């Protein structure tokens, strides 16, 4: 009886199955024998396609979840500059004039130092200008045991101005929403004087040990004058984004 | 700019030290003793495929179209072939030949590699599939 790839040696082994997408890793080369997988079960294969594509930043809580988390690393709010208009934003609250898209740097406002593909912002009027995304975590390739048992670092970050010639105030809450869209944990900033001298601010909160059951990220901010201007004097929202952490 | 290679079955091969040298393993054999270079774990039919890949390689993803021809060989030679490269050290015969195997399982099911592969149905109990985790 010949069998020769097969009684091939494990470290061998492993560079042809390393060759494979992760995908057909995980759902077919796992059901093909007992070998195979013990073998996508463990750490090697998975620590080889991990040093294979350069995702290597001895040991690990899963090399296999480290790989899908890299891979799937990505901001998950949709249009976060305004590229688009007011779309993939939901829960869109115009107060005053509303929202309006602007380039950068705004009138009377500071150039976006920190990465310079950032073009537009939005901004907000004299009453509230809210606008909000709800992520739906499966969806964007977290699994349940992975969101109830390594509960990977959820982080979200944001960015905010005001003009040089006008007082504003900003907002942000982002919340871990259950199936069901109960509330398991929450991070909200309260209202925010936006600097004076128009600079740029961030704002940032990483989720972490945040219990079982999260399926959803809410995202909602706002902003307004504290001037009550016609026009477009509140605060200036941009650079949006939320992500799960290897 | 030549070194002789003796094959498991005392074969000898000739070839320049220059397509020679793709192999680390026996590059590393200029240094430590420079009457050929004995190689226990070739064969002669398989060592004489493996001098061919190197002398087309010899100055120099989806896998080159002459290697994808040149490994059209039979199941049990690819084998023997990621051995020979392992063996030997040749980093790309080794990326090219895994890469046809790999290309071999690529969006098969768990029953198709069984049979391409002729490996055995291990389970014992119900096989429950798992998708991304």
């Amino acid at each position: 009886a010949v069998e020769y790839l097969a009684e091939l040696p494990e470290p061998l082994l492993l560079r042809v199955l390393a060759e494979l997408p992760a995908t057909e890793l995980v759902q077919a080369c796992r059901l093909v024998c007992l070998r195979w997988k013990e073998l996508v079960d463990g750490a090697p294969l998975w620590l080889l396609k991990c040093q294979q594509e350069g995702l290597v930043p001895e040991e690990r809580d899963h090399w296999q979840q480290f790989y899908f988390l890299s891979k799937r690393r990505r901001n998950l709010l949709r249009n976060p500059c305004g590229e688009e208009d007011l779309e993939g934003w939901s829960d869109v609250e115009h107060g005053g004039d509303g929202w309006k898209v602007e380039e950068l740097p705004g009138d009377n406002g500071v150039e976006f130092t920190q990465d310079d593909s950032v073009k537009k912002y939005f901004a907000s009027s004299f009453e509230w200008c809210r606008k909000a995304q709800v992520i739906d975590l499966q969806a964007e390739g977290y699994w349940e045991e992975l969101l109830d048992t390594t509960q990977p670092a959820i982080v979200v970050k944001d960015w905010y101005s005001g003009r040089t010639d006008a007082g504003s105030l900003y907002e942000l809450t982002v919340r871990l929403l259950s199936e069901n869209e109960d509330v398991l944990a929450e991070f909200a900033t309260g209202q925010v004087a936006v600097p004076e001298d128009g600079s740029w601010m961030e704002i940032s909160h990483t989720f972490i040990d945040y219990g079982p059951g999260v399926r959803f990220v809410r995202f909602e901010h706002g902003g307004q004058d504290s001037v009550y201007w016609k026009g477009w004097f509140g605060a200036r929202v941009t650079n949006s984004s939320v992500w799960v952490e290897p | 700019p030549s070194i002789k290679l003796q094959s498991s079955d005392g074969e000898i091969f000739e070839v320049d030290v220059e397509i020679a040298k793709q192999s680390v393993t026996i590059k590393t054999m200029l240094e430590d003793l420079g009457d050929p270079v004995p190689l226990p774990n070739v064969n002669a039919a398989i060592l004489k495929k493996v001098i061919q890949w190197c002398t087309h390689h010899k100055d120099d993803d989806d896998i080159p179209v002459w290697d994808q021809e040149f490994l059209k060989v039979d199941q049990g030679t690819l084998f023997e072939l990621i051995l020979a490269a392992n063996y030997l050290d040749i980093k790309g015969l080794l990326d090219v030949t895994c890469k046809t195997v790999a290309n071999m399982i690529k969006g098969k099911t768990p029953e198709e590699i069984r049979k391409t592969f002729n490996i055995k149905n291990d389970f014992t109990e119900e096989e429950e599939a798992q998708v991304r985790k």
